[PDB]
Order: structure tokens, then sequence, then C-alpha cells
């Protein structure tokens, strides 16, 4: 799942 | 047709994309108007969305154009709204293989539209439909 979608935190800085 | 034509326009359009995001980018950088995905972006889909051109563009990697238009710009805000749902209406339309999603890292954007809590609740949605189709095509 986190090979297609990541963990969720490669884009959070942007909050 | 001419056999050619449509490795040609595809080709083109990767590398129209490609000069797009870098113009916009440096702009961004600047502090300067970007516009140039808000302006091009029907255009563009329109030629992502052909299905005799979707072989092609995927084969020479347009998921990597895609991604980076979705992505944050680098003064960490997103790109325009209408950029957003187009690209993503482009990417529900392509039937894109599990392979391709790998390599180019396109999902991670859209995963990241699916939770971000500042997103509008409609393009959050959308970008949730397509982890879901998604997530079902690769299992
Ligand atoms: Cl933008």
């Amino acid at each position: 799942f986190f090979e297609i979608f990541g963990t969720g935190e490669e884009y959070r800085y942007v909050l | 047709m001419d056999p050619g034509t449509v490795l040609e326009i595809s080709r083109s359009l990767k590398k129209r994309m490609q000069d797009i995001l870098k113009k916009d980018n440096a702009n961004n950088l600047e502090g300067r108007p970007a516009t140039g995905k808000i302006e091009n972006v029907e255009e563009i889909s329109d030629i992502l969305m052909s299905k005799a051109l979707q072989e092609s563009l995927l084969d020479e990697g347009i998921l990597d154009e895609i991604k980076g238009w979705l992505e944050p710009l680098p003064d960490k805000s997103m790109p325009n709204i209408k950029i957003r749902k187009r690209l993503l209406d482009v990417l529900k339309t392509m039937k894109i293989h599990k392979e391709h999603l790998v390599t180019s890292g396109v999902g991670k954007i859209v995963y990241f539209y699916s939770i971000n809590p500042k997103e509008s609740k409609e393009v959050r949605a959308s970008a949730k439909a397509l982890v879901q189709k998604w997530t079902n095509e690769v299992f």
C-alpha cells in the first residue's frame, strides 16, 4: 500500500 | 493517421507539461504571477484523456508530469483548485496499471489530497475514490 501511496508523511510539511 | 503522429503528440505534451511546471515554479520562487498551469490545464487535460494517446502517454511517464502539476508549489501553497479537480478527473479516466502507479509515485500526492484537512470537500472525496479505485486494481 505504502509503495503506491506512501505513509502520508511525504507532503505533510504543507500543513 | 500517419503512424508517427501519436508518439509525436505524446512526446510534445510531456515536454510542454515539464516546461510549464518549471516556468511556474521559477515564477513562484521569484514571487511573480505563476499562471501557466491555470491557463493550460484545460487544453492539456483534453490531450491527456484522448483514448488513442493513453498507451504512449503512459509509456513515456506522463504520470510523473501529472504528479508534478498536483504537488505543492515552492511556497508550499497548493496548485489552483481547477488544476486539482481537472487532473484528478484525468486520473480517474485513464486506465492505469499498478506498475505505472509505482514508478510514477502519483499515488502519494493523490493520497495526500485524500487526507489533507485544508482541502475542499469535493476534491478530498474525489481523491479518496481514486485511492480506493487504485487500491482495488492493485490487489
Ligand atoms: Cl497554480
